[PDB]
């Protein structure tokens, strides 16, 4: 029964993950957006708003 | 919880000020709020083509901000000494006891 | 206020606002006494004291609120159509079988009922059963059918919804009537160069999300 | 040789087919062309795996294919025309039937009934 | 033949009595929109 | 209170007869239960 | 504290300031809402025209002439004032008075600038 | 509930502005805060995202909206100055 | 006729448990403690609410099979 | 094993403790009558009955682990099963008398409503044919039980005075003519010289 | 009544009675009914009380039988009081909490 349930849950994951890429490739598709100048400076990326931002493509300038 | 949730938050002070003035107004100002009250129940007036109550809601708001702003130092002396009164009342968490009607009497004679 | 039940509005030019606006007059002062009435009953029941009132006036005084509230609405509605019902049928599709159960519109005969208690009659006359028997097991299902019929609050709740629909949807049909000869001119060349019949608003909606999403910033 | 057996055995088998239907369902609307990547895996043990929980369902599409296939006889034999859409033989024909499960997408037992 | 808090039983069974009634029958909570035609108007 | 209605009703209706002691004291359980139900409820 | 009568011409006064101030919200929102959606309809129509973007069904593709879009140049110019005017506002992770002052500060920069 | 509390639920639907603020000049308020611009359509995606994360009451949403609307307003004004041909 | 009314408890529920008398400490206890999770969860869903009135309250409406909600001037 | 132990302790207790009782309990419902054996314990006391009938089911099934059990001790809640088993028994012989009872006071009630001066809606001067030939059966089986209950005669005795009062009354509600003879038959033998 | 509607009767009534002696007496069905009776039983007989007979010597009656109802009514009370309590420090947090946010 453990072992059961263990792969009635990993079916769950599966299915799950499959949506979560289907998703994010989606995100992915959009085109690109170009921070610069003060963007650059100032990421609009913030944890409170983050989902809005998250796998989506981003070029932007900075020092590493 | 069935009791509606509050829009703006009125502290006790703003709460009993406005409470008085509208009291006061509603006394003042009664044909404007009448007026306003009749162009506003018709469907024309109400919802369809709202804009041709906007003079008549224009007077009544000018007649209640005249009365919010009490210009007579009596009407000042007379409002403050309700709102003490009323604050007092509303401060005492031990059993009430007398009312502020004397007050809001002499106010509203002012 | 005591609103006169002639209409003022043009007919030839507005013809279901006119309609509108006489049936909301027409109805205004029967809904009106019913509002007073309600609101009497409410205020006297907060003067009321202790456990005869103010205790427990605003929690359990429900009904009352509800009737009001409904009264309101219907009152500022003036009278309902079966096209707006079938169009509300959308979204809900008892809208009928709650709005007749909400107002007092036609008399409603428990059908199911009586026929449940004609099948027991069969039953009672085939298995040879005393007459006052099967009069009770034919009052009985009516009385069950009534029973379930009758009150039904979640049905107020949704004929409310309805009527908000319902005075939203007449307050956008009233501007359309008002601006249509002013959008007429335009309407043609937006006839002639759009093929869609999509909402303007959605179609403006797409293409701002479209240029947010491949226009270059630059 | 009981009836209540049998009812039994039945009732089993018919929630057992609605459970593997739904699944085939969800698994297809998640996987429009990619599911055969699951469902056909060369794994012994995911192929097993996969017979063993979807039995209903191949014994099923196993039925349906024998009937299909006797159906086209008959058609061919009374009105002669063509073949079974194609020349397949009885082998390959009923193997391509009985694997391909797309049949039951949009088929939920207890919604047909 | 002694009862433990006899008192707070006939206490208790009054009052769930007494509130029993109240809410099935609504006694002090009436109705007036009977009363409004027969009741005058301030303002 | 309820005895002396199921008492009453016994003693005057002819077809009441039929029920037993029995089904006297279940329709008494749903009875009380119903009422704790009642009394519980209109308080919340 | 005060009497039932003043208690009721307190609400009914309180009723007459809320529905005039909706009727002020009321009038305004249907003026600029009929601006909007004529703005909306020329907007499009402008477009289409142009060949800027293609209308057909329920969808909006993008055309040969997307670069020359009124709309195109609206939210090009509105990244511009949001770079050197109104900067770090997309990540202010401040407090709403520091939030406030940062806003009045940036339309103090903008009329100044304007 | 005594009329003290109920008149709270008729007193919170106010929303409350200087006592000396005219009429006028309270609908020339709300006439600001509802107007409406071309540029609306991006700056607004790129406020409200922002505004709902400090939005917890009434007045903090007038403030924030009606600061939007003022700063839409002049990047309104300063685009048809940029761009006279788009306005003719 | 015969008088009956009283307001006296029934012999027949009066019994007591072997241990002593009936259960009641436990079960005041466990109702006192749903009464404070049942009050608690109210008073936290009642005091702690505020509406917000603005175009971000606003979604687009839609029929049950999930179409946009649109009514023509018939 | 303490799950095995609190399950035989609780077990042992229960059965005990009842089998105390079920000499008591056995007596009243004797005591009582036919048509509502179990009225006193509904009624005026409830003397273990209910735990009586409850744990009966479980003495009978619920198995035991002797290696938790004395030897008194063991032999003790042997005899105090035989006595919850003996309780079952006479629970079932006392629910299908009072069974067989309510059927004739069903016979009765059916009777007494056609005679009721209320029955203004459904008055028949003459009993039919369905109604005969229930009387008909339930005297016989009432014959056949009192025959069957020879050896008992106390049991005998209870069950004449309780089930054959209705059918007494039974007697007594309809004319001596049509087949009167032949449906009282068996009851006039002896049951009808017993009430009178 | 006719007989062939008393043969339609006879089987009618034969039929209810097997389904619901089957019923009754089926295995599990007869293990639910039993338990479910028992603990019917123990809820309406045996439901938690606070008067009851006492016939036991002041000697052998315990402290906890004489003073059960005023322990119950302190629980009863202190909890209606905190519960009345706690919603007026409720009310006195959202306030000064919304009231310092905005106005
Ligand atoms: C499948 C199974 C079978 C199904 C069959 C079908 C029917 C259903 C059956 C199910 C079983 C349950 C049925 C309910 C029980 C019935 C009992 C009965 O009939 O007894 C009759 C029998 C009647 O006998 P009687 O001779 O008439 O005597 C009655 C008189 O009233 C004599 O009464 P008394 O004197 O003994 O009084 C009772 C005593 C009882 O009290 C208690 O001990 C109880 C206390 C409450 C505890 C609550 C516990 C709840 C726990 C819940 C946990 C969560 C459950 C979740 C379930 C989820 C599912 C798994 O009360 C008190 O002690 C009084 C307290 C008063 C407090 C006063 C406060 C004053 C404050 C001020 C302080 C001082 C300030 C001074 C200031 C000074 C300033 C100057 O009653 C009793 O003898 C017992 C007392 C009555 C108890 C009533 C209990 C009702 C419970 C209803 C529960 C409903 C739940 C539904 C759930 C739904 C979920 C979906
Ligand atoms: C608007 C909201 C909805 C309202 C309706 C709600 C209904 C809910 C479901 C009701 C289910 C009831 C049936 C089950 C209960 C048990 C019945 C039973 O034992 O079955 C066998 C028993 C029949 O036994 P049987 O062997 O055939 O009869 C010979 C035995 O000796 C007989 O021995 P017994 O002593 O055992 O039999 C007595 C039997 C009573 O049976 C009888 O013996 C005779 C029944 C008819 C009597 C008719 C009146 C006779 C003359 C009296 C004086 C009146 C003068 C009026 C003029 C005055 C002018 C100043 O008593 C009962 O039925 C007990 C329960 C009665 C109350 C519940 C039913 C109320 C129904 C009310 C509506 C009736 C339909 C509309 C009528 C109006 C149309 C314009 O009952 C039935 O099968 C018949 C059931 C009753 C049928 C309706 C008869 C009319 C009753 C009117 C009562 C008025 C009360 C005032 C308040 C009304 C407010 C609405
Ligand atoms: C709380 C949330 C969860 C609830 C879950 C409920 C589950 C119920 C499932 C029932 C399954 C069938 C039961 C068959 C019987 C098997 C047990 C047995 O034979 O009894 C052995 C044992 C002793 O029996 P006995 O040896 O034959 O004793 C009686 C003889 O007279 C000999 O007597 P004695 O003089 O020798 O003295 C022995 C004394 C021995 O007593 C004891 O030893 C028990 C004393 C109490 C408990 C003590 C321990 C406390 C701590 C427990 C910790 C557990 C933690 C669990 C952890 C789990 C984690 C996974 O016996 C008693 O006094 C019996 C007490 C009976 C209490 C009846 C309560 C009725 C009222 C309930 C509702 C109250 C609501 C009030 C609301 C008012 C608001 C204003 O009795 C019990 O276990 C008592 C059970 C009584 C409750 C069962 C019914 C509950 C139904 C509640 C209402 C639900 C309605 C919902 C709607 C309906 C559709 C869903
Ligand atoms: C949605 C809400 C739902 C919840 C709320 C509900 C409210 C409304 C009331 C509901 C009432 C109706 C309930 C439905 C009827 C149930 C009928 C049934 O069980 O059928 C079996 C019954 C078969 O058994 P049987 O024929 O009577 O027995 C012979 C068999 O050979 C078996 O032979 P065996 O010897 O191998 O097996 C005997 C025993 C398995 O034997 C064992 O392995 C040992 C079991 C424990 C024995 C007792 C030891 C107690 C130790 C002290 C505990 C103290 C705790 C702390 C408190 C201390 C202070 C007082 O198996 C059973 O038959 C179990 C019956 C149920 C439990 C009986 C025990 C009651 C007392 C213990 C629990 C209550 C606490 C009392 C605390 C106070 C005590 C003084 O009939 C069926 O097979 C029918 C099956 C189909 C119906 C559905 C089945 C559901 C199964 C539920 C099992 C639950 C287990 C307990 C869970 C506890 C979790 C915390
Ligand atoms: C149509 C469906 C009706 C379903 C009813 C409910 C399910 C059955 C009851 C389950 C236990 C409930 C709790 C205990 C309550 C107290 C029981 C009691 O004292 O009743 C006896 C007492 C004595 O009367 P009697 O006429 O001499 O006995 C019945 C005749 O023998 C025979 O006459 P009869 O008319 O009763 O014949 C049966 C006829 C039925 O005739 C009808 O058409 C009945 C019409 C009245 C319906 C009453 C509805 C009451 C609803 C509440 C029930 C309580 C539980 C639910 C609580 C939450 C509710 C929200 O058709 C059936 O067989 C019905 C289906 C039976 C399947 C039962 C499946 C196992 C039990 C499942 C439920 C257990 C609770 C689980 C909780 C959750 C667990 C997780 O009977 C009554 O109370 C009369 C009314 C009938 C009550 C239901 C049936 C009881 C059967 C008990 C037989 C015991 C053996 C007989 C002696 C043998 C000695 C050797
Ligand atoms: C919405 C519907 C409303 C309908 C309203 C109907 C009202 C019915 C009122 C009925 C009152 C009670 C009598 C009937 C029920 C009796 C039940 C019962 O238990 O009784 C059984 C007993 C009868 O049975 P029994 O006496 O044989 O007792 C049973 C005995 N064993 C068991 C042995 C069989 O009592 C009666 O039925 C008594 C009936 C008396 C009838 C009196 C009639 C008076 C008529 C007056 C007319 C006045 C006209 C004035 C005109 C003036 C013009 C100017
Ligand atoms: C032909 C037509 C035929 C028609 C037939 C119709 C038959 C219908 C039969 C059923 C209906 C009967 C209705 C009777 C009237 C209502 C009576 C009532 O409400 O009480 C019921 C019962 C107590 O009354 P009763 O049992 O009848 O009399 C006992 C006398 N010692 O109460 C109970 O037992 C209920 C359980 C609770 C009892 C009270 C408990 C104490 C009260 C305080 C509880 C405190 C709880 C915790 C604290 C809360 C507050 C802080």
């Amino acid at each position: 029964i453990g072992t059961l349930l263990y792969g009635a849950n990993q079916s769950s994951k599966a299915r799950e993950n499959k949506v979560a890429t289907e998703t994010r490739k989606e995100r992915m598709a959009k085109p690109t957006i170009q921070l610069t100048g003060a963007d650059s400076q100032n990421p609009p990326f913030t944890e409170k708003n983050i989902n809005d931002w998250l796998y989506k493509t981003v070029s932007i300038t900075g020092r590493p | 919880s069935i009791l509606p949730p509050l829009q703006y938050t009125y502290s006790n002070e703003e709460s009993l000020e406005l409470l008085i003035h509208s009291i006061k107004g509603n006394k003042d100002c009664n044909s404007e709020r009448k007026a306003f009250n009749l162009c506003r129940s018709t469907v024309l007036g109400k919802h369809v083509e709202p804009e041709k109550c906007l003079d008549k809601a224009l007077v009544f708001v000018n007649c209640f901000q005249k009365v919010r702003r009490d210009e007579s130092a009596a009407c000042q002396s007379a409002f403050n000494s309700t709102l003490e009164c009323g604050k007092k009342y509303s401060e005492s968490t031990i059993s009430l006891g007398s009312s502020c009607q004397s007050q809001l009497d002499a106010y509203l004679n002012c | 206020v005591r609103l006169n039940l002639k209409s003022n509005v043009d007919q030839n030019e507005y013809p279901f606002l006119a309609k509108w606006d006489k049936d909301m007059r027409q109805n205004y002062e029967e809904y009106q006494n019913r509002i007073d009435a309600t609101t009497y009953h409410l205020q006297r029941s907060q003067r009321g004291i202790a456990v005869f009132g103010e205790w427990m006036y605003p929690r359990y005084f429900q009904k009352d609120i509800l009737e009001l509230e409904v009264l309101r609405r219907k009152q500022q509605l003036g009278k309902i159509y079966p096209e707006e019902v079938s169009s509300y049928t959308q979204i809900n599709p008892d809208i009928a079988n709650d709005l007749n159960l909400t107002f007092n519109a036609k008399l409603l005969w428990p059908v199911r009922g009586m026929t449940v208690g004609a099948g027991f009659f069969a039953f009672a006359h085939l298995f040879n059963l005393p007459y006052s028997f099967r009069l009770g097991l034919f009052v009985l299902p009516t009385a069950v059918e009534l029973a379930f019929t009758w009150g039904n609050k979640t049905s107020q709740f949704k004929s409310i919804e309805f009527m908000d629909y319902l005075l939203q949807y007449r307050v956008s049909k009233a501007l359309l009537e008002k601006n249509a000869k002013h959008f007429a001119e335009k309407k043609a060349a937006y006839q002639k160069e759009i093929n869609s019949s999509q909402s303007v608003q959605d179609l403006y909606n797409q293409l701002i999300t479209l240029v947010s999403e491949q226009a270059p910033s630059e | 040789f009981n009836s209540i057996l049998f009812l039994l055995f039945f009732i089993v088998n018919l929630y057992w087919f609605n459970s593997g239907l739904i699944f085939f369902n969800s698994v297809y609307k998640i996987h429009h062309d990619a599911w055969t990547l699951i469902f056909q895996t060369d794994s012994i043990l995911n192929k097993l795996k996969i017979y063993f929980f979807l039995l209903p369902l191949y014994i099923s599409s196993f039925i349906h294919s024998i009937s299909t296939w006797y159906y086209n006889y008959i058609l061919n034999f009374l009105l002669f025309s063509e073949n079974l859409n194609t020349n397949t033989n009885f082998v390959d024909y009923i193997t391509y039937n009985t694997l391909l499960l797309s049949k039951f997408e949009d088929f939920n037992l207890f919604v047909y009934i | 033949l002694p009862i433990r808090n006899i008192q707070f039983a006939r206490y208790h069974y009054l009052a769930a009595v007494t509130v029993f009634t109240y809410f099935a029958t609504r006694c002090c909570l009436l109705d007036y929109k009977k009363y409004y035609p027969l009741a005058s108007v301030k303002k | 209170m309820f005895k002396e209605l199921i008492h009453i009703f016994r003693t005057y209706y002819i077809t009441f007869r039929y029920l037993k002691k029995s089904n006297i004291n279940f329709l008494k359980n749903l009875s009380y239960t119903l009422i704790a139900y009642y009394l519980i409820i209109n308080f919340q | 504290m005060f009497s039932d009568f003043n208690m009721y011409e307190a609400k009914v006064f309180l009723k007459a300031v809320a529905d005039a101030q909706n009727t002020f919200r009321q009038t305004a929102q249907q003026e600029n809402q009929l601006a909007r959606y004529e703005s909306q309809s020329q907007s499009l129509l402008n477009g289409s025209t142009s060949g800027a973007i293609s209308i057909t069904g329920d969808n909006i593709q993008q055309g040969r002439n997307f670069k020359a879009l009124k709309e195109v140049k609206l939210f090009q110019y509105s990244n511009e004032i949001f770079k050197k005017y109104l900067a770090g506002f997309d990540s202010f992770s401040g407090d709403y008075t520091a939030f406030k002052k940062f806003l009045n500060e940036s339309v103090k920069k903008i009329e100044q600038d304007a | 509930m005594k009329l003290d509390q109920i008149i709270s639920y008729y007193i919170t639907p106010v929303r409350r502005f200087d006592k000396n603020l005219t009429a006028e000049q309270i609908y020339e308020q709300y006439q600001q805060a509802a107007q409406f611009n071309e540029i609306d359509a991006f700056t607004n995606i790129r406020f409200h995202r922002k505004f709902k994360e400090y939005i917890q009451t009434q007045e903090q949403s007038d403030y924030l909206y009606e600061k939007a609307k003022q700063i839409s307003t002049l990047a309104q004004k300063m685009f048809e100055k940029k761009f006279p041909e788009y306005y003719t | 006729a015969r008088l009956w009314w009283t307001l006296d408890p029934s012999k027949y529920y009066l019994k007591q448990i072997s241990s002593g008398g009936r259960n009641e400490i436990l079960f005041t206890v466990l109702g006192v403690t749903a009464a404070y999770w049942y009050f608690g969860n109210k008073r936290c869903e009642h005091y702690w609410r505020r509406q917000i009135d603005n175009c971000q309250s606003w979604s687009r409406a839609q029929n049950i099979n999930g179409n946009n909600l649109t009514v023509k001037q018939y | 094993s303490l799950v095995s132990l609190f399950k035989n302790t609780f077990l042992k207790s229960r059965v005990i403790g009842l089998s105390f009782q079920a000499q008591r309990v056995m007596a009243q419902m004797a005591k009582t009558d036919f048509e509502n054996p179990d009225e006193h314990f509904l009624l005026n006391d409830a003397m273990k009955y209910n735990e009586l009938v409850f744990y009966g089911r479980l003495a009978e099934n619920w198995s035991i682990n002797p290696e938790l059990f004395g030897k008194a001790e063991l032999a003790k809640y042997n005899e105090a099963k035989q006595t919850l088993i003996d309780f079952n028994q006479y629970h079932a012989l006392v629910q299908n008398l009072h069974e067989f009872y309510w059927e004739l006071k069903t016979i009765y009630l059916e009777l007494s409503r056609g005679v009721a001066t209320s029955n203004f809606h459904n008055k028949r001067e003459v009993t039919h044919s369905i109604i005969e030939s229930d009387i008909k059966n339930s005297i016989h089986k009432y014959i056949q039980l009192i025959d069957d209950l020879k050896d008992y005669p106390e049991w005998q005795h209870k069950v004449r005075e309780e089930i054959g009062y209705y059918a007494h009354m039974i007697y007594t509600s309809v004319n001596h003519d049509g087949n009167f003879p032949e449906i009282f038959k068996e009851f006039n033998k002896v049951d009808s010289l017993y009430y009178f | 009544m006719n007989h062939s509607c008393q043969k339609v009767f006879e089987g009618f009534v034969s039929a209810l009675y097997d389904t619901s002696y089957f019923f009754r007496n089926f295995g599990p069905f007869k293990a639910t009914i039993h338990y479910a009776t028992y603990a019917n039983y123990l809820a309406q007989n045996w439901a938690p009380r606070v008067s009851y007979i006492e016939t036991s010597t002041p000697a052998y009656t315990l402290a906890k039988n004489k003073y059960a109802v005023y322990i119950v009514y302190g629980l009863i009370g202190g909890a209606l009081i905190h519960n009345y309590m706690l919603d007026n420090k409720a009310a006195q947090k959202s306030q000064q909490y919304y009231l310092k946010h905005r106005d």
